[PDB]
């Protein structure tokens, strides 16, 4: 598994995903963190997120663990960090890489899958109120990752 | 004057005649016949060797009854 | 399972340009001349040993999520 973390440490440098940075802590190479900026055009603009990338034994045949680190007020995204997104459990495959992975959820940041919440009170306020769903962003936005 | 089986697709079966001197190109041309796929949709695989299409069942040295294995490609996968 | 060993394979030859897949999603490895290359129902073709171990657990091609019983 090890060679292929590499690989994809390689990848993310040649065609590093915008505006987002990934690699190991130290010297242990199946723990990195990440950093992902809130995409412009978002409730998220302007804010800094930290994240968790935990690569299991056997990767690439099972998916790597993400989580947060950073609060955010997000329909998929719980007060744990947990990220509610497919490729990252069922729709998982060894095609998929590290950048890819960051991109989707830099998509999922801009665009949520409310029908398919991991928090219903503001899936609700997403599809009925979404003026006050980005007000509320922007302000968790402003507060816990600036 | 010798038969060859290509039974594939998962819908195997197919049975053909032919000669050791035909060229894999040739055979394609048949399994147009028997089957309606377009030639340049198939690709043959036998004992481990994708089949170029200049080359002859006797250089590959495909004997009697042998079963061989078709690949479709599709029009962007 | 049995399956596996129902789909075709072959080495896989630099010199001549039948397929358009010069790499192995699972390892991201270009393909290497002589080594064994496994193909799925739907033209979409790997390592063989690579992408072998991803068959055991699920059933679809890595790449276009096809099945491949
Ligand atoms: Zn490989
Ligand atoms: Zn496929």
């Amino acid at each position: 598994a090890l060679k292929r973390i590499h690989k994809e440490l390689n990848d993310l440098a040649r065609d590093p995903p915008a505006q987002c940075r990934a690699g190991p802590v130290g010297d242990d190479m199946f723990h990195w963190q990440a950093t992902i900026m809130g995409p412009n055009d978002s409730p998220y603009q302007g804010g800094v997120f930290f994240l968790t990338i935990h690569f299991p034994t056997d990767y690439p045949f099972k998916p790597p663990k993400v989580a947060f680190t950073t609060r955010i007020y997000h329909p998929n995204i719980n007060s744990n960090g947990s990220i509610k997104l497919d490729i990252l459990r069922s729709q998982w495959s060894p095609a998929l890489t590290i950048s890819k992975v960051l991109l989707s959820i830099c998509s999922l940041l801009c665009d949520p899958n409310p029908d398919d919440p991991l928090v219903p009170e503001i899936a609700r306020i997403y599809k009925t109120d979404r003026e006050k769903y980005n007000r509320i962003a922007r302000e968790w936005t402003q507060k816990y990752a600036m | 004057s010798m038969q060859i089986f290509v039974k594939t697709l998962t819908g195997k079966t197919i049975t053909l005649e032919v000669e050791p001197s035909d060229t894999i190109e040739n055979v394609k041309a048949k399994i147009q016949d028997k089957e309606g796929i377009p030639p340049d949709q198939q690709r043959l695989i036998f004992a481990g060797k994708q089949l170029e299409d200049g080359r002859t069942l006797s250089d590959y040295n495909i004997q009697k009854e042998s079963t061989l294995h078709l690949v479709l490609r599709l029009r962007g996968g | 399972k049995a399956d596996i060993e129902q789909l075709p394979s072959y080495r896989f030859n630099p010199n001549n340009h039948q397929s358009e897949q010069t790499l192995c999603v699972v390892c991201m490895c270009d393909f290497e001349s002589r080594q064994l290359l496994r193909v799925l129902p739907c033209n979409h073709e790997f390592h063989a040993k690579c992408v072998d171990k991803w068959l055991k657990a699920n059933r679809t091609c890595p790449i276009c999520y096809a099945d491949a019983s």
